[PDB]
Order: structure tokens, then sequence, then C-alpha cells
């Protein structure tokens, strides 16, 4: 690739997920557009479940520093992702680093282990 | 340098070109009648030496050494954290100038650094004419070390502001800050030893190191002979105790603590002394883990009847609580097995934990606190209630810890998610009896009663919320009714909309008349209401009226399937709900038979509902990194998918070396 | 403390508020127009500063820092092991006092400690007129360290004596040892920096650290922190895609080697400095294994596709050889896979290994009596020829590496068992040339010429003997007969008993005419000859004449096993015959059903003879890495064995750090 920032970009191999401090401007299927989104994923394999829970990871969606209350089916199309520490506009890169991961949310901001 | 006084209490000749007097002195101590031949004045000088060497633990010679136990006792109220007895001591009338020396250290340990600066400045005035400079020289060291504490606090108070300390100011007046800067201008601690009287420098040359910038430089380099020269010691084999490099490093830790706490030196609160305790306790646990695993290769797995070689006690508990951060305890928990470290003296570890619970109660069930005491104490109260996983607690002692952890521990340090992580750790060696459930059931009520405000949301950095406390109650007492939560949900209307959404997560805790009226706001009509109804809503059931909407969304996706291929759109960026449905089928919670007639849409769906008719060259091996202990056990249940995914795990543990694919393959698939 | 000077050539300003005088200094470096405003008495004070930092490595500030290209060159003959250049440098004529400081370090490195103490002694007479004192203070340190080096020898030459080198030998005369304890027994190394002028203090304040361990203290603290965060990024599965997180450990390493070898300090021969180097490079290889077996599963890295890897240069081969023991390399070879780390500059690892093979024949062929030099050199020559498995060698360089290994390594260190081990290692990367079989043949005819005594027998500690040199020849030269040993086994009388046992071990290496000459002399009359007879292709199947000799051995064992119960001890042979028997019975090589009556003597015998009724509390997991391909795949077939050597082998995957237990588990059992 080109001369990107790529300095806090780490790859967690335990839950197949990139971690670097970016912000999202996502748009759903037909619901609305949101500003300054970021994800936080938490790896909790020892968890008191229901009779329907199946995942080791759980995702909190954050919208402005406050938690998004999910009310719809969550389609994400990253209209514009932007880097925060270096202010570059990392938009097309996070598109093509996402199909070759084949996980639900490939880029997050932090990953918490065993909660 | 005439003798070695080794850490066992024994004496070895080193360079005594002269008369052997320490060899002779213990010949007087052994005999009872030969010492009744000495002088008059020079016989009470024997009782004073016999008390000194017994109090400091110099026992006998090393050529005539016995088999005697040398246990550690630190007699200090500031080591044990007896904060309320330290405060009763500060409010008593000082007889001596040695009692003001001990008060000035207890003031520093209690965080009130202004009173301690002034009380050391008082002692220096009253102790120049003293004929020994120990109260004078050490008050000049401790006054300068507590000046380094004030200057580094007023930096970090203005680095955080109000978001961390919670007081929105700094606890030092400028009449105190600009005073002590004038009093400490060009105060060189180096010229302190070389500017004291000549009789001080001969008599007390051993106190010279406290004026240095960094001591403990020799003890850190002696940690190299601890953990990683036993690479070569196991070629011939290392053993148990025997004053091995294990015991020498541990007893020199216990001498450096007992020196610095019984002589009330404030250099015991610095980063260089905290890193020394970290670097030397972490490296004694890595050594005992190494010697355990090598003794399972050469000897057998049952030849070591003990759990592990490193046996902790009360003083090892307090040194990890006071000196380690939580990112440093987590390094021990991966680089050892503290389930294999047996903790002794658990009636003393309990009396230390109840006592941290008493101080967290007193600091924050009150309008009175320091921000200087709170910054150093809350790192120890966090590390001690975190490390209490490994301790059996009594029922009346655990109940005082759970009340201080759930109600009185400040949210600036432990949010709602980190309290659950540390409450769940207390239920491993213990469990939840019927008395500790009633504290959580008073926590959910106090969190229910706070969510009636329209501008309140829980802030949690782990992803764990009030949902998860309720899952912990039901994991132990499967039949439980919260009579105060089941009296706030049927005294409930649509006037408060947020508390409707709070108590959606707490449905298996409520009663039948409660679940009657709280299900009066659950409108499941679209499949958008299905998934949060099953994930978040806790429906805990599958009616055919539930599954009928699933078939409809399946069939419309099958209606979308004929335009899935004719339009060329194949991207599902979490547009699925579909890998989720086959997992519900495979777990035997969807009792349809007509599901398998829809198995052509998603590859992950095609695996869970049609195992036998599946093309395993379409398997994405990363799917097993999203499946939990529940679902991975069921894939080792199915006789059709067991032998296939072993070959996809073996091609990922041979080609890469991923320690998660190996952890799956061993704990479930063999 | 006005500017942090990091180990990457950057400068970070901390603890300064006045004029920034290093910022203005690098503005002078980049531009030429800011020069010529310099006074001529100040401009000549610039080319010395500009040459000071281009020699040392302070390139720029932190802000204007671009590339971090930094190579390394330790220009010192002692780092490179040029021994025959040092001998020609001491025989050369003295020129200055700086050329004698660089001289006395070279005699110390050559084990001439009697003459190097005398040479440092002359510098102390002369260096006061030098008006600098740095040659004086560093010679006072270095002479005191040579003194402390000749005290640990005389408490180990006169202490151990017999097992080290022959008998009680004296490298130092009784006059010298008595006299140096007189000239320097009032010396205190703690007051060497204080007993010097105040012009030498505050202009050489960075040299008070050389009196003690506190020149290693800032690097030991940074090892112990950067270890803990590499281990915790490895127990997390995290892969940073930028600069390496232990590039600090590499650059801070090579500063300590370029400080101490260039400035000619004898602190390079410490234990505490040797222990810093191996803990630094164990971390660099444990992370290098972690990073070459990574998996992104994204068709390679897009932006990080041009990432370079850790590879062994020349300076890394020398730092493992001087500073590791063999047990330090044994751990690093079972935790990591050095055979997949690629090694560079193979052309100048030649001259280090040819140079070691030439300095070991220049003192174990002629009168090489310097057992002082033998004390630390032979631990380097052992660790270098052991770690030479991984380098590719030329045939003229391999030949003198092998001829020095077999003939001129002393048997006090490297007996005949671990002399075979370090020969089979050198054949892995180097397929064995024809001029090296001629070196083994000159070694097998020599051991035969030593067996003409009836009192000479081979002593090993591995169980490997002079047979195994002959299977190694018959591994690469399947049709090869000797012409010189066959000229010895043609002359065989009855009075040559130890000769004829020896050549019956080496029977497939002897000629077709002479194999008939010895086998018609003596034949199988023992079970010690049966073990010999199987492996040399003489007994293709067990006849009943041999099995009765086996049970006669097992009975006389059992009668000895009865009387063993009263003495209550357990003593085995060098080669354990009992475990070989059970492997033959388990592989259906012996058809006898009478050996179940012997179960209860040795634990490995009971596993193979009775796989059904064995107590698996006493199964040693080290047994599994002694077995070949066939025996291990037959333990995987026995249903009485398979599901119990999984739980032995699962717990050694997750608890040990050996990589063999995976390869046994995956290739055979899963």
């Amino acid at each position: 690739k080109d001369t990107g920032a790529t300095h806090d970009l780490v790859y967690h191999s335990k839950i197949n997920t990139f971690v670097w401090d970016v912000e999202f401007d996502i748009v759903l299927s037909d619901s609305k557009e949101l500003n300054k989104c970021y994800f936080v994923k938490c790896f909790n394999p020892y968890r008191i479940n229901g009779k329907c829970d199946f995942a080791v990871s759980s995702i909190d969606i954050f919208s402005e520093g406050k938690r998004l209350l999910i009310e719809n089916e969550f389609n994400f199309k990253i209209t514009k992702a932007v880097h925060v520490a270096t202010s570059k506009d990392v938009t097309e890169i996070v598109l093509h680093l996402s199909e070759r991961i084949s996980s639900p949310f490939p880029i997050v901001k932090e990953v918490v282990y065993l909660d | 340098y005439d003798y070695h006084f080794e850490v066992n209490g024994t004496v070895v000749r080193h360079k005594n070109k002269g008369f052997g007097y320490m060899e002779r002195f213990f010949e007087l101590k052994e005999s009872c009648d030969e010492r009744s031949k000495l002088s008059k004045k020079q016989y009470e000088r024997f009782n004073a030496l016999f008390n000194f060497f017994e109090k400091n633990g110099v026992i006998c010679m090393a050529k005539d050494a016995g088999t005697l136990n040398t246990s550690i006792e630190i007699n200090s109220l500031a080591y044990h954290g007896k904060y309320d007895v330290m405060k009763k001591f500060i409010e008593e009338q000082s007889v001596s100038i040695e009692d003001d020396y001990k008060k000035a250290f207890f003031l520093a340990c209690l965080g009130r650094w202004e009173e301690s600066y002034d009380l050391y400045s008082n002692i220096i005035l009253n102790s120049i004419d003293e004929s020994n400079g120990c109260v004078y020289y050490l008050s000049q060291i401790n006054r300068y070390r507590i000046y380094q504490s004030i200057t580094q606090a007023v930096t970090q108070f203005n680095g955080l502001g109000l978001l961390t300390f919670g007081r929105h100011y700094k606890p030092f007046t400028d009449e105190f800050l600009a005073r002590i800067e004038r009093e400490m201008t060009n105060f060189n601690i180096d010229d302190l030893f070389n500017g004291m009287p000549f009789e001080f420098q001969k008599k007390y040359k051993i106190l010279e190191f406290l004026s240095d910038n960094q001591f403990l430089y020799d003890d850190t380099v002696k940690l190299f002979e601890l953990t990683n020269k036993v690479r070569s010691e196991m070629s011939e084999g290392s053993y148990s105790f025997g004053m091995s490099s294990d015991i020498v490093v541990l007893l020199r830790l216990y001498d450096n603590l007992r020196f610095l706490y019984e002589n009330c030196l404030w250099s015991v609160s610095f980063h260089e002394f905290h890193q020394y305790i970290r670097n030397s306790m972490s490296l004694l646990i890595e050594k005992a883990e190494y010697e355990r695993t090598r003794d399972i290769d050469e000897l057998g797995f049952s030849f070591f009847g003990k759990k592990s070689g490193f046996f902790m006690e009360y003083y090892d508990f307090v040194n990890i609580s006071r000196h380690f951060k939580i990112d440093d305890i987590k390094n021990l928990e991966r680089s050892c097995s503290i389930d294999k470290i047996r903790f002794g003296e658990q009636e003393k570890i309990e009396e230390y934990l109840v006592g941290i619970a008493e101080e967290i109660t007193k600091q924050f069930s009150a309008n009175g606190m320091n921000v200087v005491f709170y910054t150093q104490f809350i790192s120890e109260a966090k590390a001690a209630l975190y490390f209490a996983k490994y301790v059996k607690l009594s029922e009346e002692g655990l109940g005082k810890i759970v009340k201080a952890l759930l109600f009185y521990f400040p949210e600036r340090d432990l949010d709602i998610g980190k309290r659950y992580v540390w409450l769940e750790r207390l239920t491993k060696c213990n469990e939840l009896p019927k008395s500790i459930i009633s504290i959580i059931d008073d926590f959910l009520v106090l969190q229910a009663e706070k969510h009636i405000d329209q501008n309140y949301s829980e802030v949690s950095s782990n992803g764990l919320y009030s949902r998860d406390y309720g899952a912990l109650i039901k994991h132990f007492e499967k039949n439980f009714i919260s009579k105060r939560l089941s009296e706030i949900t049927l005294c409930l209307t649509q006037d408060k909309q947020k508390q409707i959404d709070f108590l959606f997560k707490l449905l298996p805790l409520l009663s039948t008349n409660a679940k009657s009226h709280l299900l009066s706001f659950k409108s499941v009509e679209n499949i958008n209401d299905l998934m949060n109804g099953i994930r978040i809503g806790l429906i805990d059931e599958f009616t055919p009226e539930h599954e009928e909407l699933i078939i409809e969304y399946l069939e419309t996706r099958k209606v979308n399937y004929i335009v899935e291929k004719e339009k060329g759109i194949q991207t599902f960026s979490s547009n699925d709900y579909m890998s989720t449905f086959g997992i519900w089928y495979f777990l035997e919670e969807i009792n349809n038979s007509k599901m398998e007639e829809f198995i052509g849409m998603d590859d992950q769906y095609d695996f869970f509902v049609d195992p036998e008719n599946f093309d395993y060259k379409k398997f994405i091996p990363s799917w097993l990194k999203n499946y939990n202990d529940k679902l991975l056990g069921k894939i080792a249940g199915n006789k059709h998918m067991k032998h296939h995914v072993i070959e996809v795990l073996k091609e990922r543990v041979k080609n890469s070396n991923d320690k998660r694919y190996l952890e799956i393959l061993m704990n479930y698939f063999i």
C-alpha cells in the first residue's frame, strides 16, 4: 500500500479483529446516518448465557461517547472512516481490509479480554 | 568486612586477620556459667548485645548452625494498614522525639503530607543537639522525600484536573507550595552525609545510601541469578528450599521491607521500591513454575505431591496488593497457575481484606476524604480485592467485602462492569450462599431506582451491565424472586419509560404477577422485534408464532434469492440474521423440519442445518473463533462434524502457530 | 538531566526551562549559513563535537527524525577473538600509556593474569603526569577486577583441583598470591571515585557506576519491563504492524558491548554482565519465533508486506557463544526453532569457528599450560561449536573444526558421548564430505590403539560410545569399508580381550575378509553382546538360543531384585537394558509369553509388557521423546495405551515449552 499511518494498528488473532483508533461515519440500509461511531469488542468465553447465546465476543456500538441503544437490524456501510491521531482520511483502506478478514466487525477501537 | 552475616541468621568468617570474637561471642551465649566470669559493667553490655542479636535475628555461627525456622514479622502499623490505630496515635501527646518521628511517618501514610512536612521541620529544630544524628539525619531525608511527593503530586493533579480526583481542586495552598519551594531551593541531599559530624560518619556509615538517587541497584541485578540461571541448575536438578537462590532473594526482600517500615523511611512509597517488589516477586513465581514443569518431565506428574513450589502467606499477599498494579497481577496469572499456588494464613488475609472494606466504607460513606490518601490507597484496595479470588473467605467476612465493593467503591475506579468481574472472582473458591445474594439484590434495586431519571445511563468499559449481576444470582439460586424488584415492576406505569428498559434484562428474577405486567410492553411483530426479543428481551421460548416470522423472512430471502443471483449483489455486511438461525436450529431450539429445504443461502447456515450434505472445502476456519463453550461442545457431539473440523484445526496449528486454534482442538476435540 | 538521549539517536527535552541549547546545536548541524558566524576559537570546538556525535550516534532531535537506519561496529580485537593478533600486539613495543591500557586488557583476555596485574600496576605509577586521570581511574578499577579474578581461581584451583584439570595445579606462584594480598588489602572500591580530585568528579560523573553493579541497573529494569510486555503480547495473540517492540533491547544491548570492549574494561567477564546478554537475546529470539509463524489470513499484509525479519548476523553468533551455557541453548532450542531462523554472513562465522579451532590446537597439542585461559575460553569454544549446527561451512573450514573437536578438545570437559553429539550436529547443515570420514577413521584407529591395555575403558555420560561414530560413517557411506582398522582386526589372539570386544561393536565398518576373522574368534556369550549384535546387522531375528540368555539375565536380575528389597535402594546401569526388552515384546519381536512374570521391577517395562494393567501415575513424559517412528505409531494403535498418553501429552503441550510434544501429538495421535 501507500504511506499510511499504520502505527497503532494491531491484529488480535484470538478474536479475528483489527484494533486502531479510528472514527466511523456509518450509514444503515435506509434508517439514518451517524457521526463519530466506534466499536468496542469484548472477549468473554466464560459467561453465564441464555439458551440462545452463542458468541464469545460482544460488541457495544458507541455514537458520541455514549452507547447506542440498538433498535434496528444493524447494517453497516462505512461511508467515511477517518483517523483520529493522525487526522488522515482512512476510508478506502478499511473497506478492503474487511472482506479479507471475514468477521462481523473487523476494525474496533479496543478489545477487552475476559471482560 | 571481618565477617559475613548471612540472611539465615548465621555468621561466616571473611577477612578477620585478628582475633575471632564473633566465633567467641556465641561461645559465651551457649554457656551459662562461663559468662558468669565477666566484669560488672561489661556484663550488662552482654545482655544488651544478646537482646540486639535476637531482635535482629542473628542466631549462631554457620559451622555450628542448627535447624531453626526464621519466620518474618514486620511490627509496623503502616505495613498492616491499621489506619484507625494510626489516627488514634497521631491524636496523642508525644513523650519523645522518636514518637514524633513515628507520627510524621504515619501522617505521610495517611496522606496528609502538609502536617508531615511541618512535623519533620519541627524535629530538625529540636534535634541538632542530640549527640546522635539518627533522628536528625533521617528527618532531613524524609522531609526531602516528602517534598518530592508534593512536587510530583501537584504536577499530576493538574494533569488530570477534575475527571479523576473528583474534588476539582488541588489540596495545597500557595502559602504552602511557595513556602516549601523557598525552603528547599538548592537543598542538596548529597552533601548531607559529608556535612554531618565526624562521629556520625564513623558510627553510622550504613545510613549513607538513603541520601542517594537510586539505591536497590545491587538487589535488582541479583534477580538475574534467580529465574533464568535455573536453566542450568535443572541439568543437575534443583530442590526444595535448602536456602536455594529462591530463599536468598525472598529473605532480602523481607529485610528491605522490615528496615524501611520499622525505621519509618518514606522511600518505601516510591516507584523504585515498588518496581523492586514487582520484579522480585514476579520472578520468584516464574522460577517456581519452571521448576515444577521440569520436575514433571524428569520425575512424574504424580511424583510432585505438592501443588507448586511457591507457597504464599500473609506477607506475600500484602506485598502483591500494595505494590502491583492490576496489569501486573494479570501478568502473573498468565505466566503461572495461581490455582496451583496455595495461600496460607487465610485467617490473616481475611482480616486484611475486611479492613480495606472498612476503609472504603469510611472514605466514601462520608463527606470527608483526601485526594492524596485516595490516590495511593485505591490502587491497593483494587489489587487486594482482585487477588482475593484465591482466598477462602468466611460468610460474615465475605459479606462485608461485597457491601464495600458494590455500594461504596467509587465509580471513577470501578465502573459497573469491573465490579462484576471482581464479584465473580469471589465466587470461585467461595460460592454464593443465601446471605451474599441479598447484597446483590439490594444493588439491583438501587440501580433500578436510579434509572427512572431520563438522563442516566450506565457507563461500563467491559461490556458488562446490570443484566449480568442478575445472571449470576440465577446461576446459583435457580428459583429466586426479588420482592423489591417485583414490587417496582407491578407498581410501574408508562410514565417512566427508561425503567421499563432497565427491567427487561431482569425477567428471570421477577415473579409471575411481575412477568405478567412487565410483558405488557413487549410488541413482537416484525423480525426486528424477534432478534432483540431473543438476544436482549429474554423471551427464553420459541412459540410457532415466533418461528413463523422466521420462515417468512427466510422465504422473502428466498424471494430475495432469485434476485440475489440475477442482480449480482452478494455482500452481507452484518446483513445476515442467518448464521444465527442455523445455530438456533443446531442447538435444538427450533423444532421445524422445513428448515433444511431452505439450506442454500448462507455458507455458515449451510453447515449447521445440513452437516452431512456439506462441502467442507467451503469451511472458513475463523468461524470457530466466534463460538463459545456451549456451541463448541456440540460440534464435538455431532458425529458428522467432528472428524472434519479436526482436519481444519490441524492445518491451522501446523501451518501457523495460533494458540487459540490449539486451545479449541485440545479442550473440546480430543 | 536536561535532555533524554534515547538509543535511536533522537533527543527528547525533559527537565529544562532555560535556553534550549541542543535544539540550537542541530540547527547548526544542518545548515552551513549558520556557520561562519562562529569565532575561530569556537569553530575548532565544533569539528570535535560533530565528530563526537557521528562516532557515538546522536543524530537529531525527536521532531526532525526520519529514518532510523543504525548499523553497529564493535572495533575491538577482544570482541572478535583475534588471539594471534593480540600475541603480536603484546610482543610489539610500547608507545604511550594509552597503548598499554589497551595492552593490559589483552593479557587479561588471554589468561595471563599474573602479567596483566603487573602491567596495570606500572600504569598507576605513570598516569599522574597524564593530567587526565581517566587512564588512572579505569586502571584502578581494572586492576581490582583482575585481583578479584585471581581469588576465585585460587579458591577453585586449590579448592577443587582434581576434577577440574588433572591434579592440584598452581597457575600462580605462592610468592605472587601472598604479595598481592599485601599491596591491595586496604583498598576500597567504594571510595575510589571519592578519593579523586573535584576536577575528575563532575567531568567524569558517569564513571562512578563502574565501581559496582549500577551501570547495569537501568538496562536490567528495562529488560524486565520489555520482557513482560512481549510475553503479554504473545499470550494475547497480538501482532503490531510497525516497529518491533524489542528494538530497544537490541540497541541498548550493543551500547553495553561497545562501551566495555572499546574502553577495555574487564567487566566483560562478569557473571552479572553475561547474564544480562543472554536474557536480552533470549527475548529477541523468542519474539523472532513468534513473528515468523504469524497468520493474518488476508492474503498477506498490504502495507506491512515489506517487513523485515530478525536474522542472525555475525554479532549475534558471538553473543550466544560467549554468554550462553549449553543448557541456555538447550532451552532456546526446545522453546524455539533455530533451524528456521536464517543466518547471515556465513563467510565470517567461518573465521570465528576456524579461529576457535586454531586456538584450541595451539594449546592442546604443544605445552598449553594456561589453565587460567582454559577456564573461560573452553566455555566459549563449547557454546560455539554447539551452535554451529545452524551455519553452513566450507570443506576446508569444516575439516579443522572436526579435527579440533575429536582430537584436541580435552576429555575433562567433552567426553566421548557429547563429542559424538557435536559431530552429528555439524552434519545436519553440511552433508558429510569424503575428507571428514578420513578424520573419523583417524579417530577410530586411534581409540583401537588405546585399547591395547586391559585397564583402559571409555567413560561417557550420555550412553554414546565409539560405536556411534561408526554408524554415522555407515549413514552417509553405506558401502564403505576401512583399510586401517581391517589391518588391525586381522591380527587377533586370545590375549587381546579388550581389542576384540571393541571391534565387534564396529563390525559393519570392517572389511568382508576380516569380519569372518573376528566372528570366528568369539561369538555371542552374553546379553551385553546381544545388544551390540542386533544393531550391527548380525542377528536378523531372535532365535530361542538368545531368549534363554535373556531370561537368565532377567532371573539373575530378579534374584538380585529379591535381595534389593532388604537393602531398599535402586541403582541402574549406564545403558538401561530393561526398557529395551519391553519394546521388543511390545513390537511382537519376541514371541515368548513368559515375561509377564517379571512385571513389577521397572516402570517402563511394565507399560509395554502390560499396557492393560499399568498405573499411569508413574508414566514419565520424557519417555515419549526417545521413541522412533514405528514404536510411537504402535502406542497410537494400542487401545489400552492411546487414551492415556493423550492426557500425558495434552498437559505437556499447555504447560511445558517443548515443541516436540506437539509434533508427537499431531503426527501420530490426533
